[PDB]
Order: C-alpha cells, then structure tokens, then sequence
C-alpha cells in the first residue's frame, strides 16, 4: 500500500519502480497589476521521476505554454503529471516499465491510477517519507535546463553521477536525500558546502562535485550539521 | 385485491409486507395477508423470532400468479411457493377469509409511499439481478453479495446490480481521462443510460430496488449499488433536468421511509455530504436536501 521507514529497502530490491514528484510541475510568481490586483505569472517547470535503483531521473520539462486558456491549472497540474508519467511508461520497452510508481503526493494517486488503467499491474502507491525532491530545481543544471525551455522537452539526467561505481543504491539515495533536504533547508548554505573549494569541480557529464569518499563523507557531516543548524535556527534550541 | 395464504406459521416470526409489518406467535391461527393492492410489485419478508440473522424474502407481483407461503422444517424458512391450480387456490383463499384468518394490508388512501418508493420497478428487471428463473418470485436476503462484491462466491446467489466502479476502463475514455474522472457525464448518459440501461426509468427502477433491498434485509451490497447510482448522478455535470427532477422525489421518498435508527448503516456520509453540497447537483435535489437537513443533519 503506502511506503514508510519499515520497508525502506524495498526501494533498492530489484523490481523496477519509479518515485513521481509533482511538486515543480506548475510554479508562478505572484505580483501586483498596475491596478492594484494581483495576478500569477506561470514559470516553466518539471516532472521530476525517478528510479532510485539506477539514479535514472525523467525530467519531463513542463513550459509554460501547457497552461495557456486553461482554468483550475493547480488541478490540471496533476492530470498532466499524470499524462506524461503514462507517456513515458508506453514509451518504454515492457521490460523497463516500473512494477510500482510512488507518488510522493497523495494528491497524484487517482489522476495517476486512472491515466494508468491500461497497466493493472503496475502499482501506484503512495509514501509516508517526507522526501525532499522539490529541491531539484536547487540543482543548477537541472534548474538551467528547466528555464532555458522554448517547448516541451523531456532531459535524461543520471541524479548519482558516478556513485553507484563506489557506492549502493541504498547508500546513494540517502546521499542524495541528505543533499535535497540541505538544499531545501537552506538553498546558499547548502551550494556554499558543495562549491565552497575551488579545486573540486563538478565534470561537465555530471551534476555534483567529483568528491573522493573521503571529502563526501565530510560534505555529508557538513549538510548534516547545516541541517541541523536550520532547525535550530528555527526552532530556537 | 390479491391475497397471499400462508399454509401455516410454525415459528415465531416478524413478517414484512412492503412498508408494514407484524409479529406472529409461535403456531398462531395466522393464514396470510389479504387486500393486497394490484398494480405494484410487492416484497413479503421475514425475520425469524428466534434468529434475527437472514433477514429473507420475496419480491413478486401479483399479476403474474397465485403465490402463497409454506414453512419448511428441513430448510427453516417461510417459502414462497406458486399454486398452478386456479380453482385450489380460490377455495384456499375464500376459506380463510370467511374464517378471518388473515392481516390486511393497512393502505391509507391517502398514502402513496409504495407507488413512490416503487414507482420504476419491474418484477422482469428483477429477475434480472436475481438468478431463479424456475420460479416468477424472486428471493433475496440479508447475505446475498453482489456480482461486483465477487470480483473483490457462489454466481447462483447473487445479485446481478449493474457494475459501476469510477476508475475503470468503461467509465473513462483514453485521452478524456481527467475530463471523465471529474465529469461522469460521459458514463451516466452514453455508457450506462443510453448503452446499459437503454433509458433513466431502467436506471431509477434498479436503483429502488437496490435501496429497498439496503432497508428491507440490510443487504450491504445493495446498498452500496443504491450509492453508486446516485453518485453517478450527483457527479454528472450535464443531466436531464426531467431525471434529476424525479431523482428528487425518488430520494425523498426514501430518506422519508428509512428508519430513524438504521441512519447509521444506511446512508454513506461521502456520497450525501458530497451530492448535496459538493458536486455538480448540489443545487438540483431541492426536496431531498431539505428532508435530509431536517432528519439527519447529523450526517451532515
Ligand atoms: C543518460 C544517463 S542517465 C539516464 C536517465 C534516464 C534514462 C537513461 N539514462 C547519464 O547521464 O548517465
């Protein structure tokens, strides 16, 4: 049924799936009309899917023209989701499909489930994990991919960069969260971590820094303390 | 004015005739039920003093033979049974009556609650949804599950409702999946009214009998269907006004007969809460949400 901490590794078995992040799909700026108003302004944005086995990350780009003349777009936003997850699924060869796709918004379940009544045996589930994947678009090549945008356009993006080479998924995930919270937590502090040294650099085929394990596990002891700091920032401890 | 006999009444037992009922005591002189009016179908039902579970019964019309009522000891339950013999079954009837062995169906004459309750249900689409097709009567209890409660055992005792399930390939069309999600017009009227049903009595006549089987012998799938087709409804944006209309007084008509005290189990709080005041109808069931303010707002 739904996904939490108790059965945590069945994200790194070998059944194909995908996680499904909506949350980047429809974004606006809101701003003042010269009569006074306010009105939304929409901004180009993404689907974010993900297999967390393979760190293979769909970025199917959401461009703002989707939107022009519709009505209730915070609702159609997820049925688009919906229909370009169900592309994508049909695009694939049928031994790459997902057994399950996890929604990390219950709200995605059914616009998901019906777009996806031709596959009664892939699962749609949903997650009790706060996952932090809102955060891609605090990935700059991500973010630039994403705005630079003209049309709709789906970009392969591997979110591990080399690590599965020295690392397990399971390990590589968790990275990955610890770097997605940090970002979400505190955007600068977390790319002044990630960039603050000069000499390491991020290769143009990747999109984190090139960190011997011993540099990541000190990044990974900095986003934690970040972390940490922030919440104590907020909450006063 | 028909009459169903009863041979005798071996065991104390509640019995139902339509919107009425009675108590009979263990081997009282009881011979059956008198002045039936013609023109309606009608539901004879039973609840067994000393086993409330099943509660049973048969829906019938009188038009289509002479019934009457047997118990039988191997099985424990009143039967209903059919006499082919007109003239046996005259004599039967006369002596009873002249011997004033039988209840009469208490109509008031101002009363139309049967007609409303029943006004599109036909025995032939009766039996239809329950598979005996040896006898013009139609048994249903208590425990009898669904053709769609067997998908999610035995086929023979089913009832045959028609399916409707909101995430399923014949409620939406590829490419109008949200459009259809949201808007079940398409299911309502090309799907099921003009496709299944053919036309909205069909429908409306299925979905009073799914009700009464619901209040009648708290049947769970039944009232689980009598939802279904009203959120059907209730989720369409683009209904005939004559059906909603009728469904309106259809709806009244039912809230005004359900006991007080089975509110609890009877009536789905999601499906009403969202008819009368979330979906595309909210503003169309003007009888319905006004008896269902007064008598149940705690639903609400
Ligand atoms: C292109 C690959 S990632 C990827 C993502 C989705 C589908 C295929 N491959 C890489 O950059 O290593």
């Amino acid at each position: 049924g739904a996904m939490n901490s108790s059965n945590y590794a069945e994200l790194f078995n070998n059944d194909i799936k995908l996680f499904v992040d909506d949350t980047n799909v429809y974004r606006v700026t809101v701003h003042k009309t010269f009569e006074g108003n306010v009105a939304t302004k929409a901004i180009n944005g993404c689907i974010f899917t993900l297999n967390p086995k393979t760190g293979h990350l769909f970025l199917k780009i959401i461009h703002t023209s989707v939107w022009a003349g519709q009505k209730r777009l915070s609702q159609l936003a997820k049925w688009k989701t919906a229909e370009e997850v169900s592309a994508l699924v049909r695009s694939l060869p049928k031994e790459e499909q997902p057994k399950q796709i996890i929604v990390t918004r219950k709200a995605m379940l059914d616009p998901l489930e019906v777009h996806m009544l031709d596959f009664p045996n892939i699962a749609i589930r949903p997650t009790e994990l706060r996952l932090p994947f809102s955060a891609a678009m605090s990935i700059d090549k991500l973010s630039d991919v994403v705005m630079k945008a003209t049309e709709p356009q789906m970009v392969l993006f591997n979110i591990y960069d080399d690590w599965l080479d020295r690392i397990s998924s399971y390990t590589a995930f968790s990275r990955l969260t610890l770097l997605l919270r940090a970002l979400k937590t505190n955007e600068e502090s977390a790319k002044m971590i990630l960039l603050s040294d000069p000499t390491i650099t991020i290769k143009s085929y990747h999109l984190w820094p090139s960190f011997t394990d011993e540099q990541w596990i000190t990044i990974e002891s900095q986003m934690r303390d970040l972390i940490l700091t922030e919440y104590g920032r907020k909450y006063n401890v | 004015m028909n009459t169903v006999p009863f041979t005798s009444a071996p065991i104390e037992v509640t019995i139902g005739i339509d919107q009425y009922s009675f108590n009979v005591k263990e081997n009282q002189p009881f011979h059956g039920i008198k002045d039936i009016p013609i023109g309606h179908v009608h539901v004879i039902h039973f609840q067994h003093a000393d086993n409330s579970s099943m509660r049973y019964g048969y829906w019938f019309d009188c038009r289509m033979g002479n019934f009457y009522i047997q118990y039988d000891p191997k099985d424990g339950l009143y039967k209903m049974m059919e006499e082919r013999d007109g003239a046996k079954f005259e004599n039967i009837v006369h002596n009873f009556k002249e011997r004033q062995m039988m209840v009469s169906y208490p109509k008031i004459d101002e009363d139309d609650t049967w007609y409303n309750l029943t006004e599109f249900v036909q025995m032939d689409k009766i039996r239809k949804i329950v598979r005996k097709d040896e006898n013009q009567f139609s048994y249903v209890d208590s425990s009898m599950t669904t053709v769609q409660e067997n998908e999610l055992s035995d086929p023979a005792h089913s009832l045959n409702y028609t399916v409707i399930n909101f995430k399923s390939r014949e409620a939406i069309r590829p490419g109008h999946e949200m459009e259809d999600f949201l808007d079940k017009s398409y299911y309502l009227n090309t799907v099921m009214l003009q496709g299944i049903f053919k036309n909205s009595s069909n429908y409306f006549g299925e979905l009073q009998f799914a009700f009464l089987n619901a209040m009648f012998f708290g049947n769970y799938g039944s009232s689980l269907q009598w939802h279904a087709m009203i959120e059907l409804i209730c989720s369409s944006a683009t209904v005939p006004k004559h059906m909603l209309d009728k469904l309106d007084e259809i709806l009244y008509y039912q809230i005004k007969t359900l006991p007080e005290q089975y509110s609890d189990i009877l009536l789905n709080e999601r499906v009403w809460n969202i008819c009368l005041y979330s979906s595309f109808q909210k503003n169309s069931l003007h009888n319905t949400e006004k008896i269902m303010e007064n008598k149940y707002p705690e639903l609400l």
